[PDB]
């Protein structure tokens, strides 16, 4: 479910144009950054939020890769 | 006192000088960084490998002493999709200090990786009494890089 909440925080499943991450950062592309809920990400336990261009980065810690796998499945299912 | 041995050879660098805010701000834990000069990453302590990234460029290990470490080779190296790395150990493998976990191609990574700086941090910060960071050049599986208590 947290994965569904993360998708909603970015704006929505259709607002996601790409999914990728590294060891402690999650990268999610968004069509409109004005629709990202920075406050929503914080409540989800995000340590911080960083936005670069149209790409959005959220710090979920080392478990960030877990969100990538869950979001990838939920967004593809 | 637990001694963390260098996972790779190189020069110790401040973790706050790493070009990544999550590592520099120690969101993923505290420790040091190493500018690599060798070709392999070994176990910095006797324990069990926990997780190896599918891009075979970073891994997690828990010492028998109960310390959780996390080694991340280079910065944003996941974008290389495994190029330059070869996983030699398996997740769940029990290892002793110096056991090889991954071998890498320094020259190829020095040319394609945004940075080869390699953070070695403790993700168990709330369970350790003190972390003493050391300094200087280290030799893989031989030179201690950090000293911890409790
Ligand atoms: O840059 P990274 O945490 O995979």
């Amino acid at each position: 479910e947290m994965a569904a909440a993360l998708v909603a925080a970015f704006g929505g499943k259709e607002n996601i144009t790409n999914l990728d991450a590294c060891i402690t950062r999650l990268r999610v592309s968004v069509a409109d950054v004005s629709k990202v809920d920075q406050a929503g990400l914080k409540k989800l336990g995000a340590a911080g939020v960083v936005v670069a261009g149209s790409g959005v980065q959220a710090i979920f810690g080392t478990k960030s890769d877990n969100l990538k796998t869950e979001m990838d499945e939920y967004i593809r299912n | 006192t637990i001694e963390i041995i260098a996972p790779l050879s190189g020069e110790i660098v401040n973790i706050e000088d790493v070009p990544d805010v999550v590592f520099a701000e120690k969101i993923v834990g505290d420790g040091i960084a190493i500018k690599p000069t060798g070709n392999k990453m070994v176990a910095p302590v006797d324990g069990t490998i926990g997780k190896i990234f599918e891009t075979n460029h970073a891994f997690s290990i828990e010492s028998d002493s109960g310390v959780e470490l996390f080694v991340h080779f280079g910065i944003d190296t996941v974008e290389l999709k495994g190029e330059g790395f070869k996983r030699i150990a398996e997740e769940g493998q029990r290892v002793k200090v110096g056991d090889t976990v991954i071998e890498f191609d320094l020259p190829l990574l020095e040319e394609k990786a945004k940075s080869t700086l390699t953070p070695v941090v403790i993700s168990n910060m709330d369970e350790i009494k003190e972390l003493i960071k050391l300094s200087g050049s280290v030799t893989v599986g031989e030179t201690p890089v950090i000293r911890i208590k409790k």
